[PDB]
């Protein structure tokens, strides 16, 4: 505006906004807005600019212009000039084909009064305070006030002041679509930049509040759980009080029977308690109230809700043995559970029982791993449930896909799922990028339709009856669509083809840090920007908008499938494959490729490609990232009496299937084969042919690992025999278990990463004291062990270990009232037994010895200070002791 | 009957239930001189069927059996020379094919290959303690989706 009001080459000034007559051409639209706008301001100047246009001389103003230049004001005979569109289809043309023109306008027009100026321009605008609206009020009037006039900035928002609404009032047929869409797009928009401006964000989610009768109950459940925010403690003021006007809007309505709002609310509220124990009297009663409602199971929220005001207590259950509410869905629901634990409670103790898994443990290991910050009683209940968890234990769509024409439709298929679920709200643009695609996509499909375009598809899949559902209206406009992103034109033609080749799809060094979070993007991009050359309506655009998307990855094989249609069979990347030395995912994601276009020759629908495809070569990537698909890849060339040693590897990289006993070994030099019966299974002659090995050549020959014969050595049940062979020597990295095997410790703590033994080792050998305290201690280790869980150096193992782990406390738990101390006893052989109903008894005998060991420190630290219990410590570790040998023999 | 009791100790030894090494079995209570029973196995058909669809185009399919039944009579053995032999050179093996066509998973199709696998020996061998006879590819039954050959009702 600037710029405009001058005339001495004022688009000079560009030169440094730039850091030529591009940089006027990058805001093109606003300039020609501009133009309009400026009416009396308008110029020469704005008439070069007009030269330099073609069509859009004329149409940009007759088009582009029409969707914000009624944000422009430039007084209301502007609004009528463009009303009487000199080169437009009337108002239609700036109307029904500019419904979202509105949201510019409601940009524009963002006074962000005071609350002091704005409730007395709701008092007009948002006459009569019904209900909601009295509560959107009175939300309004817990405020300080605490607006700047100066947020106005350019101001055209001082001016709309409350005469916006008579502009408002232009506007028919409210409708919830309306609403739907305009909640989300603005919402996104004040998720991102400065907080500096958030009030602003607060003031237009009022507005648009009040604005809108559309209540309609259930509905609604979306609103509050994708407005979860509370990023920050002002935004979560504000956020507050529109939640606590919310929550009573429900109940002024006595109706939006919600549940499934709860977890996303409660999560977020005591998230925002921490360390920010804080909370709005209003909210507090807002939410408190809702009590009564009983419209939800209760029980959980009850001590939701006890735990934000006082008492939290409900050690009976909450602490432990209440059922988990989040054993059905959620995901992250999970977050208020844990956090829940570690609030107030107890420590977890006495067994807790809670014999429940089936979703629970599903859940638990599902999405796995949200507890990037909660920890206290929550790992203490979660170990102790671990035996329960343990105890609980693509190619049809390919195949339809392949059967298939084009019929790109199926795309249409994968968005809908993608959009109605897939996170299910990570709070992110992505929702709404999708939504508006969908929106355009399904205005499409049943409106202009005629031709199927794979668009009408959707009707016919009944897609659209749920697509449509809050979409399909008010929409459509390409060229909105264009506003919305500024994708479905220039990307595409940029993206192209051979420009993969070239970049996203070269070697391209420069793209290692791009890699599959944009060189795939880009190589994207161009496989539909050329599928855009002969593409349906709104598919074209659609595959443009999302290509500035995350991880959206599976849209490309169909995409790449029917862009290969053609008959130009490029390829390119195909023929040179191998060169990956830059970054690691795009391999990955073309070995994905390479395998889809194997399977549709099988189908036989078109082999060209296939056949034309370098045989073997590549797979040696495939064996170095291993894919178990070597295994087809190289014996489907073969299937002949050629051998190729690479068969070897093949099997190595699979550790052994019991495979390697057939590889072709019949060797020409005797002894050569200790080579092979030192691998796999054997419990006795391998350790013969390792030690006639030994004593041929040791001699001077002492590099030979000795490995082979440890490992036959120990598997045989020796240790008096292995200890000895690799003391100090270089040799395995599980010695620890030997040491515990006997009585000989000694070798300091394992504090690099335990694993098994090592943990087990770990928790006795660095526990101090007799009785006593000792046991707090001792549930350090266990906390200290969950989180080496966390670095996971093996799957399921550390689940054992955690249990193990419980197994000492509990018996190492009671010294004290040594009543009870036999049952102790009793339920863990019982246990035990059960355990060992799988998993030879291999493995688990560290456990066993581990348990004896530790009541034999217990009663050797003890002699006077504890009364009794040494008595009880010594006995037990006898009893334990035959029972260890009776397992033993029954299964060892 | 009898092979549900032999499945019966084939576990309970640690070693084989732990590798899912077992046979399938059946019910089939009979009902009077007909009877007829039931249990057809689902997603199933027979290997005879999977073959003659492999091997559609390959050869000559019904030549194969008129070469083994105009030898019957034929002197001594000689015929394995004769004729035999000299089939053999055919078309070669083609049922590998059937799994690589119907699972390109390559983690599943792995793990079908070890199950059918296992289920080939424990067939071998009960059916040899046993002394099982017939067979004659039509009682054989391969399962897809898992892999694992059954056997239906043997005489």
């Amino acid at each position: 505006q600037n710029l405009t009001e001058l005339f001495e080459y004022c688009k000079f000034d560009l030169i440094m906004y730039w850091f030529h007559e591009f940089l006027g051409r990058y805001f093109v639209e606003i300039s020609a807005i501009y133009f309009s706008q400026g009416f009396n301001q308008k110029w020469i100047l704005d008439m070069l600019h007009a030269i330099t246009g073609n069509g859009d001389a004329y149409l940009v103003d007759n088009s582009y212009y029409l969707c914000i230049p009624l944000a422009f004001i430039s007084g209301g005979v502007n609004e009528l000039i463009f009303d009487i569109l000199p080169q437009i289809s009337g108002k239609t043309t700036v109307k029904y084909h500019k419904k979202y023109r509105l949201l510019m306008l409601k940009w524009i027009i963002r006074f962000t009064d005071l609350g002091s100026l704005t409730e007395l321009r709701s008092t007009v605008e948002k006459l009569f305070p019904t209900s909601y609206l009295s509560p959107y009020l009175f939300e309004n009037s817990s405020v300080s006030m605490r607006y700047q006039y100066p947020l106005h900035i350019p101001l055209a928002l001082g001016a709309t002041l409350v005469q916006t609404q008579f502009a408002h009032e232009k506007n028919n047929t409210h409708e919830f679509k309306l609403l739907f869409l305009s909640v989300i797009t603005d919402l996104e928009k004040t998720s991102t930049y400065i907080g500096k401006l958030r009030c602003a964000r607060e003031l237009k989610y009022l507005f648009v509040l009040y604005e809108n009768v559309l209540v309609k109950s259930s509905t609604l459940n979306f609103i509050i759980i994708r407005l979860s925010k509370f990023l920050i403690d002002t935004q979560i003021h504000d956020e507050v009080i529109t939640i606590f006007s919310s929550l009573l809007n429900l109940a002024d309505k006595n109706t939006f029977e919600i549940e499934p709002s709860l977890p996303n609310l409660f999560c977020k509220i005591f998230i925002y308690l921490r360390e920010n124990k804080q909370l709005s009297p209003s909210f507090q009663q807002a939410i408190k109230l809702l009590e009564h409602r009983d419209l939800i199971k209760i029980k959980t929220w009850k001590y939701c809700l006890d735990a934000i005001f006082g008492n939290i207590v409900q050690d009976d259950i909450y602490e432990n043995t209440e059922l988990l509410d989040a054993s059905d869905c959620g995901v992250d629901d999970v977050v208020l559970v844990s956090l829940l634990f570690s609030y107030a409670r107890r420590p977890v103790a006495s067994k807790i029982g809670c014999s429940l898994s089936k979703a629970a443990a599903i859940n638990i290991l599902k999405h796995h791993v949200p507890k990037e910050y909660l920890s206290k009683n929550f790992k203490l209940w979660f170990a102790a449930l671990s035996r329960r968890i343990l105890q609980q234990e693509h190619l049809k769509n390919f195949e339809m896909v392949f059967r298939h024409p084009e019929q790109p439709h199926m795309i249409y298929q994968r968005i809908s799922t993608f959009n109605k679920e897939a996170e299910l709200y990570d709070s992110t643009e992505v929702f709404f990028i999708s939504e508006c695609i969908l929106t355009y996509l399904v205005g499409y499909s049943i409106g202009n339709s005629e031709s199927e375009f794979c668009f009408r598809d959707n009707i016919m899949n009944e897609n659209k009856d749920k697509v449509a559902p809050l979409d399909k209206d008010v929409l459509n406009a390409i060229y909105p669509l264009a506003n919305n992103f500024g994708m479905e034109s220039f990307i595409c033609d940029t993206y192209l083809s051979v420009n993969e080749p070239y970049n996203c799809w070269l070697s391209k060094f420069a793209r290692s840090l791009i890699h599959q979070i944009s060189f795939n993007i880009p190589p994207i991009v161009c496989l539909y920007p050329l599928c855009k050359g002969s593409t349906a309506f709104c598919e074209l655009v659609l595959t443009d908008l999302f290509f500035l998307s995350t991880t959206y990855d599976p849209k490309s094989c169909l995409n790449w499938s029917n862009r290969i249609f053609t008959q130009i069979a490029m390829l390119l990347h195909v023929k040179d494959s191998e060169i990956k030395l830059k970054m690691l995912f795009n391999v990955i994601k073309m070995i994905r490729m390479g395998s889809r276009c194997k399977e549709r020759n099988c189908l036989r629908i078109y082999s060209s490609l296939d056949l034309q495809e370098i045989c073997q070569i590549s797979l040696k990537i495939k064996e170095f990232k291993f894919g178990y698909l070597l295994f087809e890849e190289m014996n489907m060339p073969n299937i002949r009496e050629m051998n190729i040693n690479t068969l070897q590897k093949i099997y190595e990289c699979i550790n052994d299937g019991d495979f390697l006993a057939g590889l072709p070994v019949p060797h020409s030099i005797e002894g050569v084969l200790n080579s092979i019966n030192r691998i796999d299974s054997d419990t006795w002659k391998r350790f013969l042919f390792n030690n006639a090995d030994f004593d041929a050549n040791y001699t001077t020959s002492l590099e030979e690992e000795k490995e082979s014969l440890i490992k036959a050595t120990e598997d045989s049940g020796f240790y008096g025999l292995t200890s000895l062979l690799e003391s100090r020597l270089s040799g395995s990295s599980d010695v620890y278990k030997w040491n515990l095997e006997l009585g000989d410790w000694k070798l300091l703590t394992p504090k690099v990463v335990d694993s098994k033994a090592k943990g087990l080792y770990y928790a006795i050998k660095n526990l101090p004291q007799d009785v006593g305290f000792a046991e707090k201690s001792l549930e350090k280790s266990l906390l200290t062990i969950f989180d080496s869980r966390q670095h996971f150096i093996s799957q399921t193992e550390w689940m054992d270990t955690l249990n193990a782990i419980i197994e000492f406390i509990k018996i190492a738990a009671i010294p004290q009232d040594v009543t009870s101390f036999p049952q102790t006893l009793m339920s863990i052989m019982k246990a035990d037994k059960e355990r060992l109903n799988t998993i030879d008894f291999y493995d688990h005998k560290t456990t066993l010895k581990s348990r004896h060991t530790l009541m034999n420190v217990l009663s050797r630290n003890s002699l006077d200070e504890n009364v009794k219990c040494s008595k009880y410590l010594r006995l037990g570790s006898i009893i334990q002791l035959a029972n260890y040998v009776q397992l033993a023999i029954a299964n060892g | 009957q009898v092979f549900q009791q032999v499945n019966k100790v084939l576990q309970n030894d640690k070693v084989l239930r732990n590798l899912d090494l077992g046979i399938r079995t059946y019910k089939v209570v009979p009902l009077g001189p007909k009877a007829g029973i039931i249990e057809f196995v689902a997603n199933s058909t027979s290997l005879h069927q999977i073959l003659s669809k492999l091997h559609t185009n390959d050869k000559i399919t019904f030549d194969q059996a008129r070469k083994g039944m105009k030898a019957v009579q034929t002197k001594s053995n000689e015929e394995r020379l004769k004729a035999y032999l000299k089939i053999t050179n055919e078309i070669k093996p083609q049922l590998r094919n059937f799994f690589f066509d119907s699972f390109p998973d390559p983690l599943d199709w792995f793990e079908a290959k070890k199950t059918y696998t296992k289920g080939v020996a424990a067939s071998s061998i009960v059916g040899y303690i046993l002394g099982l006879g017939d067979r004659h590819l039509n009682n054989i039954l391969l399962d897809c989706s898992t892999g694992e050959p059954i056997h239906i009702d043997l005489g």
